[PDB]
């Protein structure tokens, strides 16, 4: 391992309907060095910035219950099992 | 917490040392080490 | 034998290593003290862990009480001026690197105890730094007793 | 200083067994029981804190400080820019 | 959820959306790792139920490329501690493998015991045999998150330190026999020479020669003890732990100037070799490779019989600079030193000219 | 002599080892070890003894210690 | 052989190779150990990677025991005057060069440690300014070797 | 010939202070704008390895006394004359002393170059040249060190 690894600054060509599957399955992979097309733009008009708030409360509310089990004493499990994405099918159903 | 233990294993060789190596002085001061501080190795578990 | 005048030389580091010493050890103790009471008024929690920069101040103290007896139990009239000089180089070795040790123990014992007031996770820092500060005490003893041996 | 340091670990380590251990050990009668006990007791807390705690943390950086100066000088030029790939190892647990 | 935030957090960084109702991404990969990534990609867009796949493009820019190591579980605490100083550019030589022993190695001859070297090493393998139950538990304070970080660099640390503690002795101060002890000679210094009246009295610590019947042969591994019960023991242990010390730091700088070869002949810039490794490697070998073999050459020469007026190696690394020869007080350590000396050192000079004067013709 | 006994047995680990390797993604990182502290572990050894071979010293004993090796070597 | 008071000069060499060493490693364990403790309570991440300057401190210390145990060594009755005083000169080049050395790493220790939180690209600088800063106690160190062989 | 017993305490006053007081003028020229490089760096990171000028120019001021403290170390002999020795201590204080003056030169200018280069990049190429004429003091006092360790 003297030499190092190369690297390639591929391109993709993600679809809409397939935006959220191949990056999903990209992370678990784990090899990608996604680079900011544009810097020059605020937090908002991401295109993505609405859910990534609704996915801020529902980590604001699972925060909540964890606090909440631990003055409890219920001390929970892990049973170390790695589960896969879930869909934005899912996400409505989530929330309720 | 069990440092005891580990002052088991450096005694009892420090012990066998002196066993080694007029030579009466060093039996003596050996025979007093090893048979005691390993005595005295009951500690809490 | 040697001359009159020549254990005036030996006594001095007698004296020296447990005088100097001393006001490494004192300052050790006062200045870090200074840092408790403004500490203790807001966290009473940590006081008997607080002080360990004025325990180590006081391993600085027997650093020079240890050369200053093995000093004089050397000590005897008729001795060489060879054999004082080498116990007043060990005397000042020990005592003047303890003022060192003892200064180096004061101020970061002082600052360290001000600090951990406000975070715990200091504590194990400053206990990090008071250890590089105790053998600076300590690199004095192995000069002054290869000093005194021969 | 790999000279340096290892005179002063050698000389740390004679002195802390022929001061300390020694008084428990040149003693005629009642030496292996009471008085070793308590003074190799004294001198487990002393060889950890101060022969093993410091001068492996000392050697620690300055093994490593010979390595940053001396040898990544010669071919080593080090701008560099790190690869942080997107994977969800991050959330393993927590 | 902690996952869908992160894949809507890099959807942000991703594409303008201007061009097309599609997004792009100029994202950095392996290029030997580009059959694994198009397999999961292909088989990725068929979850959401397309029937076109993603393609991937590859790009041929001027912008500079992140670098990347494999990392296993045993290097990654060897990386990271080079890494602290700064990032390897691309393709640059890690010095990685090599940090993997010497950096041990060069702990191990500073700190240098064989007692101290059971106690790091076995509170290493404590660290490694309990690391799933240890790493179970959340998070700590710095003593022992550091400590666990490097729980493979303190077991090279302490399994080093046993061997170089076998070096030179020293196991807490204390020393072994293993078919030696062969210098300690008593009876034919003592035999050989008036015993009894001296015992006592006159000499307290009296020097032992080597030439009536003493020593004979060098302990075969490690240092005898006989130094360790004597009395001048430093001034033994100062002359060879301070010529095996430079002895160890010339052939590590040697081992990274050679180095410097292979970062220029895999850029093919052959330019950078006739003045970079070339003059540099001349340099080292003529001050500082000629100094290393000066402290062989004095090792095996001279010897207890003869020659008590033996030169000194620091005035004889003085006249190579200090250009005054010809003295009673320091002989020359071998017939014709004053002509190969003043050759290694005019080479060395004008090194300077031929590595400064020589590259700007660009 | 224990020159020559330790030559060839340090000039076995570091020579077959490069021949003696598995073939998983560790087989460079494995050569590069033996490679290293094969050179690291014999120069170590070896200005140890030839800092003794043909010494110029020697030891310095205290008294009652010198007939006292006599009795043990 | 040599007078009867040549002997002082050169164990004044093996105490001021020890006390302005140990002097210097005390200023700058100490002025370093300040900034450790107002730089904690912003930036706890940081305190194994920050008592580097700390550590580089404390081979000052070390760098005047090698000189203080050579000395010793040398130590014999009756030794010359010549070689008396080379010793002594030995002790003061690396006892108060290593004074000089500690100052260095006192204050840039400090000063570095406060903004090394505040920003982490410093710690690539900062360390590379505590190289220049230490090696006054460095080339102290072997004018003290070459007084010492002769 | 034979000089006296105490002719060596001048000479070797002169190879002690030659390095003592030179590194003392390098830990100024350190120190002093070792400070000014963490109070820079700030709020301008990517100065930090062009600000390192100041440092290694007084390193340069130790190696001005680390030269001349051997040139006096090699020059010393039992019963050297009275004569010799006063010329190694006359050349060991006129490199120390003249290098403490040119380090604490150095870390004064190089302390405020580099704060106002913070503010201007224009004065970078003016504070190397302010700090060159306060590194020659350092080899003025090395060149009449050498003519004097030469008789
Ligand atoms: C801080 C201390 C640092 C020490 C720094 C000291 C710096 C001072 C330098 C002194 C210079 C004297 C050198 C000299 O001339 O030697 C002369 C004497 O030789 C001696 O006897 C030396 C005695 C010095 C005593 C210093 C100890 C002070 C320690 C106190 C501390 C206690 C503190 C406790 C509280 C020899 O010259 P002479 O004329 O040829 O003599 C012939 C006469 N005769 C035949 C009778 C011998």
């Amino acid at each position: 391992l003297f030499r190092s690894e190369e690297m390639t600054l591929a391109q993709l060509f993600l679809q809409s309907e397939a935006a959220y599957c191949c990056v999903s399955e990209l992370g678990e992979l784990g090899k990608v060095q996604f680079r900011d097309l544009n810097p020059d733009v605020n937090v908002f008009q991401r295109k993505f910035v609405n859910e990534v708030r609704r996915c801020e409360e529902m980590d604001r509310k699972l925060r909540f219950v964890e606090k909440e089990i631990r003055k409890a004493n219920i001390p929970i499990m892990d049973t170390g099992e790695n589960p896969e994405v879930p869909f934005p099918r899912d996400m409505i159903d989530l929330e309720a | 917490i069990v440092l005891s233990a580990w002052g088991v294993i450096m005694l009892i060789m420090l012990g066998i040392f002196f066993n080694v190596h007029q030579v009466s002085y060093n039996c003596f001061i050996a025979a007093s080490l090893y048979l005691l501080l390993g005595g005295f190795s009951f500690c809490q578990v | 034998n040697g001359p009159e005048y020549a254990s005036f030389f030996a006594v001095m580091g007698a004296s020296a290593a447990m005088v100097f010493s001393a006001l490494g050890a004192a300052y050790g103790t006062a200045k870090s003290g200074t840092g408790i009471a403004a500490m203790s008024v807001m966290r009473p929690e940590m006081i008997m862990k607080s002080i360990i920069p004025v325990v180590m101040a006081g391993i600085i103290a027997i650093y020079g009480l240890v050369v200053a007896v093995l000093i004089a139990n050397s000590l005897n009239d008729g001795i060489s001026l060879y054999r004082s000089f080498l116990q007043l180089g060990a005397g000042l070795s020990v005592g003047l690197s303890g003022l060192a040790a003892g200064f180096a123990i004061g101020i970061v014992g002082d600052a360290g105890v001000r600090g951990t007031a406000q975070q715990p996770r200091l504590f194990v820092g400053m206990i990090l730094i008071l250890i590089f500060a105790e053998v600076l005490g300590l690199y004095g003893l192995i000069v002054a007793l290869i000093l005194s041996t021969k | 200083r790999l000279w340096a340091l290892s005179l002063a670990h050698a000389q740390l380590s004679e002195v802390l067994w022929t001061m300390v251990i020694h008084i428990g050990l040149k003693v005629k009668s009642l030496a292996g029981g009471l008085a070793l006990f308590f003074i190799f007791a004294a001198f487990a807390t002393l060889t950890v804190a101060i022969l093993l705690i410091m001068e492996g943390l000392s050697a620690f950086l300055h093994a490593l400080r010979l390595h940053w100066v001396e040898f990544q000088n010669k071919f080593y030029s080090g701008t560099g820019f790190k690869f942080l790939p997107f994977s969800f190892e991050h959330i393993r647990e927590g | 959820v902690r996952k869908m935030k992160a894949i809507y957090h890099t959807l942000n960084l991703c594409n303008i959306d201007v061009t097309q109702k599609c997004l792009i991404a100029e994202v950095w990969c392996p290029v030997t790792d580009l059959d694994s990534i198009q397999f999961a990609l292909r088989r990725g867009t068929e979850h959401s139920g397309s029937t076109v796949p993603s393609i991937l493009n590859r790009m041929q820019t001027n912008q500079t490329p992140p670098t990347y190591n494999k990392t296993n579980k045993f290097t990654y605490g060897f990386q990271n501690i080079v890494d602290a100083y700064g990032i390897g550019t691309y393709r640059e030589i890690n010095p990685a493998p090599y940090t993997i022993i010497t950096f041990p190695f060069l702990f191990a001859v500073m700190f240098g015991d064989l007692g101290h070297g059971i106690l790091m090493t076995l509170f290493a393998v404590w660290m490694v045999l309990r690391e799933s139950r240890i790493l179970s538990q959340k998070n700590e304070n710095e003593m022992f998150s550091t400590i666990f970080s490097g729980r493979y660099i303190i077991l090279l640390m302490g399994v080093f330190s046993i061997y170089t503690g076998l070096i030179y002795n020293d196991c807490f101060s204390k020393s072994l026999n293993i078919f030696g002890s062969s210098w300690s000679v008593r009876p034919m210094f003592d035999i050989y020479n008036w015993t009894e009246e001296t015992l006592r009295g006159n000499p307290v610590l009296q020097l032992n020669p080597a030439v009536t019947g003493v020593f004979g042969g060098p302990y075969p591994f490690g240092i005898d003890p006989i130094w360790n019960i004597a009395t001048n023991k430093l001034t033994f242990l100062n002359s060879f732990k301070m010529k095996m010390s430079v002895i160890l730091g010339i052939i590590h700088m040697l081992f990274g100037v050679s180095l410097s070869l292979f970062n220029h002949t895999y850029f093919k810039k052959p330019l950078n070799i006739y003045f970079g490794f070339i003059p540099e490697i001349i340099f080292m070998t003529s001050l500082f490779g000629y100094l290393v073999i000066l402290i062989f050459y004095k090792w095996t020469a001279y010897n207890a019989k003869t020659s008590e007026k033996a030169p000194s190696l620091l005035i004889h690394f003085i006249n190579m600079f200090l250009f005054s020869y010809g003295d009673s007080g320091n002989s020359m350590l071998y017939s014709g030193q004053k002509g190969i000396q003043c050759f290694l050192v005019v080479v060395a000079l004008l090194c300077v000219p031929w590595m400064l004067l020589f590259k700007p013709l660009v | 002599l224990p020159v020559v006994i330790f030559t060839t047995f340090w000039g076995l680990i570091g020579i077959a080892g490069p021949w003696f390797v598995p073939k998983g993604p560790n087989r460079g990182v494995i050569i590069t070890m033996l490679v290293a502290t094969a050179v690291c572990c014999y120069l170590f050894w070896l200005i140890a003894i030839l800092a003794q071979l043909n010494p110029l010293f020697g030891p310095q004993l205290k008294n009652e210690t010198i007939w006292y090796v006599r009795f043990l070597w």
